[PDB]
């Protein structure tokens, strides 16, 4: 995959905020 | 109990309801651990270019997103596997993610 | 209107600020790109942690960087930066980066 | 309102992308 | 005959659609065949420019103030679905006046 | 590549001149802004602000055809900066026609 041909295609109205996987967990970092 | 998330595995992982993701790192790493990498899936697909398709037949309801990838702890969620994504759907979230890594 | 670009160790300000360093104030290493990360409002990035047991994916940052520790690669994460109001600290030396690169390609299957 | 303030409100978790109007209409010069 | 408000929530189509505030006022709006209008949508997040519609109004959703924009309404077609009170208007534009720096 | 559009700046963009009224704060997060086109003068364009000259581009300001957008697919890039006086001119026109 070229990343200038994937950055090109996002746009404002495609994007995907983060995740939402509540508050950490077990032996997770951050 | 037993199960310990392999690369390629689609699980079901809690947080606070649960949804799907797909295991990136291998079993060997994630059982030692406790923790894994994995992408989530969203039912929503926009066409944005990191969203990787999963064959119908798996029967998941959306598309998995190849750049949201993070570690999880599958312990505390409660991993259960669900399917199994085909070598060439891992090819393809590895090859986008990997673009985006400077890899 | 700064933008995180790959390289950078940045501070990221996670929810708990009070407490200083046993709050939620965290440096970082960035790995995507400006391109990404100016667009999406979102990076992968590694945290940084004080203190090195030894583990096989961490990657000890060289002194006089500002910041002082081991990069966590196998934690490497997709995150929002903009709520966290990211801060640049550093700039990693690009081998820090590469091996970085090369523990989480590893970890990941690439 | 303080703009600052809406500001610091947005994250990428909860924007909205340009409205889909479809095509140029009438009078609309762009 | 219909001229569309400010304050109207409107029909609207797009290539009836799509739902619409009206914030221009009908004597612009008539004479033109344009108006400034912010879109309503079902998809409430928290974004900080959503302004909710009160409940039996006839058409659900939040404003996005700003998401304003100049349209033909003679060509889509407006057609009133119902009117938005006082403080949704007032609210639309102290939202989308902070952000255009007035 | 690294461009974000300011409030006050002309800016080409595809579909081609635009002042654009928002400020980088919000413009920089959404990947959208509020901008008006730049024309020329017509008897139908009541509410128009016109610029001064050597700004790589001549012409007046639609204040009442200002809409949001967005500026990152279109390719925006800065062509000048206008000054101060007219933006607050559209600012001032734009402000009528919305109500406010």
């Amino acid at each position: 995959y070229d990343l200038a041909a994937l950055l090109a295609e996002m746009t404002p109205e495609n994007l995907h905020g983060e995740t939402d996987w509540g508050a950490l967990e077990g032996r997770e970092e951050w | 109990s037993d199960y310990v998330p392999d690369a390629g595995h689609l699980v079901w992982l809690n947080f606070t309801g649960r949804r799907p993701a797909l295991v990136l790192s291998p079993a060997a790493y994630n059982g030692v651990t406790g923790l894994m990498q994995a992408c989530p899936v969203t039912s929503r697909a926009k066409g944005y270019p990191f969203e990787v398709t999963l064959p119908a037949h798996l029967g998941v309801s959306g598309v998995v997103l190849a750049d949201h990838c993070r570690s999880l702890d599958w312990r505390s969620r409660r991993a259960e596997q669900l399917a199994e994504a085909p070598a060439d759907v891992l090819a393809e979230v590895r090859g986008k993610l990997g673009s985006l890594l400077g890899m």
